[PDB]
């Protein structure tokens, strides 16, 4: 199948700012490429076709060119409209493929975020389940390592995040990471720790809860 | 002009098979190719296989070969895709596209799992909360299928400092979600909190204050 290598996956830009987004095709195809927009609400639109062909309903602001067996989508100026995910198409042979996408997101200073835990509740645990909830808030970027320690112990495999989207208002995130024990089992442990490291924080913020306490 | 119209979403067990609909309007429906892409949630783009309307010739991507049909209605500008022995790979936005225009794309989950209204369960400000003049408070919408889940708080007159995370599927096949607030630490006397969850595919409507504890 012929690839498409579209670099970068992921793009943090300010508005205003010139972006350009490639795809680097295996073999020639002629400049029989197109490049799709994404919006955050799942729509796809193409802007860019045959390579170079502004689509009528595409801004300005966009264009395409190649350099051998390099399609690039330029934003001349980014507008907010143009946050979103961008894939290129190629339509030379079969099967047809997409190159991977790029994520374009806002940039903004880093900001770390606020980390809180919370304990299962006892309403929970009269299910013969508990849930220990650490939650990151309004941070920046999205990068975020987080972990589960029960009596330091690192947890693995047993613990699920999300994250929301970048709020339309501060352009921060924030991420809630479930860690899933038995009843059994969160009662044979005391301290329930989440430690969180992300790049506004110079040093690894850990947030805790006994069991055996309050 | 060009309108691709597809079903919303559609919830089918492993094993089963899934017959999409896409409905074309604006152009003559022989004249151009109808491409099927698949986009697993937070997935790129995967091209299925296109069917040329006009003849019934169809082409495909040899991973689907095996297990999809492409199949036309001319007399009713639709395309179809049936895509068989679904597994949870399955599981995935499908869209029809023709040159230049694409579907709004229809959402297909494939799950074993049966309709279930979530407990809700109270985050509650502990300690471990309170950031100085702010605490976290929430609720967790466990084990509730299939989604999605609507979350407010105080009926909607809590709008600021609110956090409803995407849902994540846990490996028992249903869903877990969490609504989370972060308000000021010296309103929780004042204030209470309360989160609204309604789960209308199970129409389980459940109001949880989140209450302070502070042994």
């Amino acid at each position: 199948e012929i690839q498409l290598t579209q670099s970068p996956s992921s793009l943090s830009a300010s508005l205003g700012e010139r972006v350009s987004l490639t795809c680097r095709t295996s073999q020639e195809i002629s400049g029989y490429l197109s490049w799709l927009q994404q919006k955050p609400d799942g729509t796809i639109k193409r802007l860019i076709y045959d390579a170079t062909k502004l689509d009528s309903g595409a801004p300005k602001r966009f264009s395409g060119s190649r350099s051998g067996s390099d399609y690039s989508l330029t934003i001349s100026s980014l507008e907010s409209e143009d946050f979103a995910d961008y894939y290129c198409l190629q339509y030379a042979s079969f099967p047809r493929t997409f190159g991977g996408g790029t994520k374009l997101e806002i940039k903004r200073t880093v900001a770390a975020p606020s980390v809180f835990i919370f304990p299962p509740s006892d309403e929970q645990l009269k299910s013969g389940t508990a849930s220990v909830v650490c939650l990151l808030n309004n941070f920046y970027p999205r990068e975020a390592k987080v972990q589960w320690k029960v009596d330091n112990a690192l947890q693995s495999g047993n613990s699920q995040e999300s994250v929301t989207e970048q709020d339309s208002k501060d352009s921060t995130y924030s991420l809630s990471s479930t860690l899933t024990l038995s009843k059994a089992d969160y009662e044979k442990h005391k301290v329930y720790a989440c430690e969180v490291t992300h790049q506004g924080l110079s040093s690894p913020v850990t947030k805790s809860f006994n069991r055996g306490e309050c | 002009q060009v309108q691709l119209l597809e079903p919303g979403t559609e919830l089918v067990k492993p094993g089963a098979s899934v017959k999409l609909s896409c409905r074309a309007s604006g152009y003559s429906f022989t004249s151009y190719w109808m491409h099927w892409v698949k986009q697993r949630p937070g997935q790129g783009l995967e091209w299925i296989g296109l069917i040329d309307p006009s003849n019934g010739r169809t082409n495909f991507n040899d991973k689907f070969k095996s297990r999809a049909t492409l199949t036309v209605d001319t007399s009713s500008s639709t395309a179809y895709m049936q895509l068989s022995s679904l597994t949870s790979e399955d599981s995935a936005v499908y869209y029809c596209v023709r040159i230049a225009y694409w579907g709004q794309g229809t959402l297909v989950t494939v799950s074993s799992a049966s309709t279930k209204g979530p407990s809700v369960f109270p985050l509650a400000p502990s300690s471990k909360s309170t950031s100085g003049g702010t605490a976290a408070l929430g609720c967790l919408v466990k084990d509730y299928f299939p989604e999605p889940v609507t979350v407010s708080w105080n009926s909607g007159a809590l709008t600021s400092g609110v956090h409803t995370f995407p849902a994540v599927l846990q490996s028992s096949g249903l869903y877990s979600l969490s609504s989370v607030v972060t308000v000021p630490s010296s309103s929780l006397g004042t204030q209470t909190y309360i989160c609204n969850v309604n789960h209308k595919p199970s129409n389980t409507k459940v109001d949880k204050k989140v209450e302070p504890k502070s042994c």
